[PDB]
RNA sequence: GUCUACGGCCAUACCACCCUGAACGCGCCCGAUCUCGUCUGAUCUCGGAAGCUAAGCAGGGUCGGGCCUGGUUAGUACUUGGAUGGGAGACCGCCUGGGAAUACCGGGUGCUGUAGGCUU
RNA sequence: CGUUCAUAGCGACGUCGCUUUUUGAUCCUUCGAUGUCGGCUCUUCCUAUCAUUGUGAAGCAGAAUUCACCAAGCGUUGGAU
RNA sequence: GAAACCUCCCGUGGAGCAGAAGGGCAAAAGCUCGCUUGAUCUUGAUUUUCAGUACGAAUACAGACCGUGAAAGCGGGGCCU
RNA sequence: UAUCCGGUAAAGCGAAUGAUUAGAGGUCUUGGGGCCGAAACGAUCUCAACCUAUUCUCAAACUUUAAAUGGGUAAGAAGCCCGGCUCGCUGGCGUGAGCCGGGCGUGGAAUGGAGUGCCUAGUGGGCCACUUUUGGUAAGCAGAACUGGCGCUGCGGGAUGAACCGAACGCCGGGUUAAGGCGCCCGAUGCCGACGCUCAUCAGACCCCAGAAAAGGUGUUGGUUGAUAUAGACAGCAGGACGGUGGCCAUGGAAGUCGGAAUCCGCUAAGGAGUGUGUAACAACUCACCUGCCGAAUCAACUAGCCCUGAAAAUGGAUGGCGCU
RNA sequence: CGCAAUGAAGGUGAAGGCCGGCGCGCUCGCCGGCCGAGGUGGGAUCCCGAGGCCUCUCCAGUCCGCCGAGGGCGCACCACC
């Protein structure tokens, strides 16, 4: 008899994407390859981020893009993004760039083109640089999801600022005994 | 039919399966609860940094410069 | 079931100790605290204005605040499963510098003495703490004198 | 007199099973990495090592092991932790990829560097993977007892050897 | 403790010196047991009650086994205990006839717990002294001081009862 | 050597009685016009400077009490961990480490910071 | 106490036990039910022995007797309320 | 007169501090005077019960307007529970 | 390794609080009762409370002391050390805080990959053991602490068994163990095992556990302490047991003898102002000191081992059984 | 439904910086130019890279790597301002 716990003996990570598309999936057989062949860790990055859901990979804006590749340096570059390239209405000049993600959406697709910019698929990408080298691996913002609004130290826990799942906001919906002080107390 | 009333028995046991972990420290803390005049005026004196600044750079140039000087003897 | 009041079973803990009631000598109120001092809590009966609750005296913790005549202080209490620290604002007088900190200050400085020096001459030093090892091979000199017996005493009642 | 030193190293056998037993031996037990019962370490003496042992002393059989113990202990079940796989020190290979930053090339650094306790001790003796013995042939005399009064647990200092051997 | 045959050890040892106490001072013993790892813990528990002196605070300097120098001359011992009754503890002057005194100490521990179901961890043995013909208190002793010694061997019951487990031959007592 | 003013730690600094105190201080001391306050110039407030160390104060003394600190008490009482140890129980012994408290007997009996005197 | 005599028979103040034919504690079992008092009838066991056999004791002269031992073989009834 | 009022001495609190008890308290936290309304207006922070929600109770501040004191200060109820 | 916290065990009561024994000392106070006093701190006692040293014995809701186990912190890069700027705070000048800019690396042992977020079921009757512990005569009773069990869990041992001891299970071969054993049931002593103890007309025979105490016993075995005796004892039989003396108190009779204060001398070889028997009371009898014989050890009081008495239940019966010396 | 909140409501409704000038730069008011979602610490990852490390010789010497001390841009995310 032996004592260790088996209790995090299991690690619970994904392997292999969740979803059954088989063109994504072939990616997976490319970055598979590369990750393991190449000592690029831009691989096993990009690699791992094939697998995750589409909640883990957020939508990454055009604006956001820009500004990512604006900093001082990072000129001459590819951006690269496993989840898609959306469009900003409220930005207008955009520069020339080059480009890799899984999707690009219509709008953002000419904008980037229009500006003289260069779109890649993943497979282009390996070909064009099977290390990663000279790119700039981005990540649309993770918690922008409105989920993560509900999430935290309960409404009704003093010093919380998490919205309670309410059918209806208005005038008589909460905000009664336990947020005015008025009506009982306050947290 | 009465119960037992209370008890401790299975709870160290319990608490220490998912450890008994101290809380988290990070570096830079929140100034909540700290006494509102000192607040005010450390707030009054990070709004105006940036006043001041044009001296502060030449002072660290003339430093960088003297630094440069000393190394330049030594070697 | 016990009463869950503040003072309860503090009949010894806030109490001056033997012969050393009255004035609350000055000392005590004339040392300075700043931010992050390392700081042990320990209530006291003759000051009853800002005392800490029974649960903190023994405790140390550190210095966030520091009000007029008073200095918040964050210490750590356990809650069942889960460390709470918590911040608490304690009046001077049931307050002292906890000591723990300032010998390894100590250490700190020896050893800046000892890097600045030992690094011209090249000799490395331990720096490093060690336990204590075993106590060595040595002789012991039985100086003409033999040892002495030790019978063990025959019993006898005497009560 | 030659009052000799007092011993760098000891070996720790632990002679007790793994069923209800109190949390501060077992954390204690699980430090040594003496998880089954009849596993066995190296141990470097010093204040704070001794008095963990004091504190899991009725859970443990150790003392100081001879030169030859040493030898048969690592040359028969001597068990890198290679990539965290315990694998068996076949060859000097082995050692080396792991220890060679510290000077210790072979079967035969690693255990001059676990007998005389040396300065990359620590490092040498975590590689070892924990001793796998078998039971004491001839038996026990006592599980539950002390040495010095008639069982085998405690400091049996000397006689260490004699429990190597019948397990070994 | 416990036993087997015991053996006589020699033990010395000291309160470890310090800046007040420089050159502390030897304190010897002799201490019966079956292997010097718990002699030494045996003369740690004789100085702790003695001396205020414990494994901590002190050293063993040299502990060591002690040969009788006459094993082949057969000897009277004397022995002073102090055991434990289920009842009060006591003293006593016990006297066996033995060929070495660790002999004569493991024969004591034996008939202790024979004659008073006394176990090892309750007596202290004080003082072991051989002992003349004469200054022998003991009865039992006392009949084998005598130079023309004759007796017989009686009923000389056998052993070998499984040699032949089975045989015609009813045995034999007589001799 | 020592004092005064403001002190820190608060009896090694307290209490009792006894002795001794140069100089400068500190006092007691002599007054109530004014300030101030009392039933009362006792205290308090104020203006003094003839006396005196009697007292306070200091320094010392006492096979002094007290306090402070060692020994002893004692590896005793207690105690962490151990055993298919004992014992009808009550309780006890061992192993493993930790370890006190009176009585009793010694020694000690304020140290010192800042500012200013005096012994020129 | 027993004239006298602690102990033939007793036995205060104290103390140590056994017993489950008293009553309490307790609530483990049974609430998809274990028929709830007494008497009648019948068998068997226990002994903590009333009698009967064999015996030790006496404050046993005899008679009557209580005290104790072996001992449960055999008995231990008829009625009024 | 054992007890009225006055006076001298000793007095570590053996009294008193609304109430239970515990703590605390002596040129006070007691008693006696003088002046008073901080038991007033207003944000948050924190503690205690705690789920670390409420209530009550409390702690430190901060901004007003006052009180009192030569002043330093203390005071937003009751020495603390 | 440093450093704080503590008021439980113990200890203490010639330290506080409360309890509490005894005598010394004290007209402290004063008394109430006396005896000798008219009365008198006069003399003599006394008991009350108080006090001066001592003294006996105590405390969950007392304590000057004060453990063990125990709870915080700390043991570095978020750290040190320089340079300069910002402030409506603070202020003789200075603080203190916040900012920039440089300069310096393992800072006790042992071990281990860490962090972090979402959904979330069952559960919310518990029980058992060590130790601690409250109520109760106690309980296989009721109630807490601490750890570990059982519940959820098989397996070896404990005959049998929730929970004891050992040990925690994928399916198998070889080896070795634990806790337990080894007459036969039943794997192993079919050892030329070692040394003792003990005979029971109720023997005894292994954690939890299934059963006995006070008190006894020249039963036997050990101790401890004291004796004794050649100035030849010790028992075993044989010879005397007196006088001063109806001693004194007690008369109801106690000249040794219901009881009690006494309690010595003579003769002495030596006999107690008497161990008992018994007497109304004597008497009479009986119980040292010494010899005669015999011929070496003798005898007392404790103590602890086994054994025995103490020891009584109902179907016939259980060291598990057979049995065992 | 989402892309805007917050207030009981009448309603209001997410930009800042810098520079130069003009009003007294008054840490306030008005006029021209430039940048345009702030900053600290940590951050997978990219980027630059002293310097090795050899080549069958003594040096020259572009090509290719391998490592890389040191230094940078810093996603997401977290904590703080
Ligand atoms: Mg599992
Ligand atoms: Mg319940
Ligand atoms: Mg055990
Ligand atoms: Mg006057
Ligand atoms: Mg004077
Ligand atoms: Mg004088
Ligand atoms: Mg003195
Ligand atoms: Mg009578
Ligand atoms: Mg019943
Ligand atoms: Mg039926
Ligand atoms: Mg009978
Ligand atoms: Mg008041
Ligand atoms: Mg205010
Ligand atoms: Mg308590
Ligand atoms: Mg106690
Ligand atoms: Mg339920
Ligand atoms: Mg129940
Ligand atoms: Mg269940
Ligand atoms: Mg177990």
């Amino acid at each position: 008899g032996v004592d260790i716990r088996h209790n995090k003996d299991r690690k619970v990570r994904r392997k292999e994407p969740k979803s059954q598309d088989i063109y994504l999936r072939l990616l997976v057989k490319l970055y598979r390859f590369l990750a393991r062949r190449t000592n690029s860790t831009f691989n096993q990055v990009v690699l791992k981020r094939l697998f995750m859901s589409r909640t883990n990979r957020p939508p990454l804006s055009l604006s956001r893009m820009i500004r990512k590749m604006k900093l001082p340096g990072r000129e001459g570059k590819t951006a690269v993004v496993v989840g898609t390239i959306t469009d900003d209405v409220r930005v207008q000049e955009v520069p020339k760039l080059k480009v890799c993600a899984l999707r690009v959406s219509s709008r953002a697709r000419s904008r980037i083109l229009k500006a003289g910019g260069k779109i890649l698929t993943f497979d282009q990408l390996a070909l064009d640089s099977p290390k990663g080298c000279g790119t700039v691996l981005l990540s649309g913002p993770r918690k922008g999801r409105e989920v993560y609004r509900h999430f935290g130290k309960a409404p009704g826990t003093p010093h919380s600022h998490t919205k309670p799942y309410v059918r209806s906001k208005g005038r008589k919906f909460e905000r009664a005994r336990g947020r005015r002080a008025s009506r009982g107390y306050k947290n | 039919a009465k119960s037992k009333n209370h008890t401790t028995h299975n709870q160290s046991r319990k608490w220490h399966r998912n450890g008994i972990k101290k809380p988290r420290s990070q570096r830079y803390e929140s100034l909540k609860g700290v006494d509102p005049k000192f607040l005010r005026n450390m707030r009054f004196a990070k709004k105006h940094n940036k006043k001041g600044l044009k001296k502060m750079q030449a002072n660290n140039a003339k430093a960088m410069a003297a630094r440069a000087e000393a190394i330049k003897a030594l070697v | 079931t016990n009463t869950k009041g503040k003072r309860r079973g503090t009949r010894y803990m806030f109490s001056r100790p033997f012969r050393k009631h009255g004035v609350v000598p000055l000392a005590t109120y004339m040392r300075i605290y700043k931010k992050g001092d390392i700081v042990d809590i320990k209530g006291m009966g003759t000051v009853q204005k800002g005392m800490p609750h029974k649960c903190y005296h023994g405790k140390t913790g550190r210095v966030y605040n520091v009000t007029q005549h008073a200095v918040g202080i964050v210490v750590n209490k356990q809650v069942k499963g889960k460390i709470l620290a918590k911040r608490i604002n304690v009046r001077i007088e049931h307050i002292k510098h906890s000591k723990s900190r300032d010998s390894f200050l100590k250490r700190v400085k020896e050893n800046d003495q000892k890097k600045k020096e030992a690094k011209e001459k090249g000799t490395w030093v331990q720096l490093k703490r060690q336990p204590a090892p075993p106590r060595e091979a040595h002789f012991v000199r039985t100086n003409g004198k033999e040892p002495e017996l030790l019978e063990p005493i025959p019993y006898e009642f005497m009560a | 007199f030659y009052v000799p030193a007092e011993p760098k190293l000891a070996f720790v056998i632990r002679i007790r099973g793994i069923n209800g037993v109190s949390p501060k031996v077992r954390k204690v037990l699980q430090l040594l990495r003496l998880r089954q019962i009849f596993n066995g370490t190296f141990v470097k003496l010093n204040k704070a090592s001794i008095n963990m042992l004091r504190i899991v002393e009725p859970y443990i059989a150790w003392g100081y092991p001879n030169l030859k113990s040493v030898n048969e202990l690592i040359y028969k079940r001597g068990y890198g932790k290679i990539n965290k796989k315990r694998i068996a020190l076949t060859d000097n290979a082995l050692i080396a990829r792991s220890l060679g930053k510290y000077g210790i090339i072979c079967m035969e650094d690693l255990i001059h560097e676990i007998y005389t306790v040396g300065k990359r001790f620590k490092e040498a003796n975590n590689f070892l993977w924990p001793f796998k013995l078998s039971s004491p042939r001839g038996g026990m005399k006592k599980k539950t007892t002390h040495f010095v009064e008639g069982e085998d647990a405690g400091n049996r200092e000397d006689q260490i050897n004699r429990l190597i051997r019948r397990m070994n | 403790k416990a036993s087997g045959t015991l053996r006589e050890y020699k033990v010395v040892g000291r309160c470890l010196p310090t800046p007040k106490c420089r050159t502390p001072p030897l304190y010897r013993m002799r201490i019966f047991a079956p292997n010097h790892v718990v002699a030494k813990s045996r003369f740690w528990y004789f100085v702790s009650q003695l001396k205020k002196m414990k494994k901590s605070s002190g050293e063993i300097v040299y502990c060591g086994q002690v040969f009788e120098k006459s094993p082949l001359r057969v000897k009277n011992f004397g022995i002073w205990l102090r055991y434990d009754s289920r009842s009060g503890t006591h003293n006593m002057y016990r006297e066996y006839r033995d060929l070495t005194t660790a002999g004569a100490v493991t024969q004591c521990y034996r008939d202790m717990g024979a004659r008073h179901r006394a176990r090892a961890h309750s007596i202290q043995i004080m003082k072991v002294e051989e002992i003349a013909a004469s200054k022998c208190r003991r009865p039992a002793v006392k009949q084998f001081h005598d130079s023309k010694i004759k007796f017989p061997l009686p009923h000389r019951v056998l052993r070998r009862q499984h040699k032949p487990r089975f045989t015609t031959k009813r045995p034999n007592t007589f001799f």
